[PDB]
């Protein structure tokens, strides 16, 4: 915690959401690389302890 | 995928032959327009080269 107040760093997991959006696929595949990868990680709202 | 690929050669073919008659206009019939109007302006043209 001492190390948040004075850090400059700020964690915005939407980056990875963006880019994430404009990778082309097929509709009719019954596997999507894109959406596995962000069920995988799936952190936000957290406390990044 | 090779369906997007041959997307965007197409959409790109048909901005490079689009039928704008803007920039001919620009060319031969805008200036002349800008010399009739300058001498009439209440503030003459001020210019660097």
């Amino acid at each position: 915690v001492l190390l948040q107040r004075i850090s400059p760093l700020q964690i915005d997991p939407t980056i990875i959401s963006n880019t994430m959006s404009t990778v082309s696929e097929s509709t009719t595949q019954t596997l999507s690389p894109a959406s596995s990868i962000l069920g995988k990680l799936r952190p936000s709202n957290s406390d990044f302890s | 995928t090779q369906s997007l690929v041959s997307s965007m050669r197409g959409t790109l073919d048909k901005l490079k032959l689009i039928k704008s008659m803007t920039p001919m206009y620009l060319q031969q019939l805008a200036p002349v327009e800008l010399a009739v109007i300058a001498p009439m302006l209440p503030f003459p043209p001020f210019q660097v080269p």
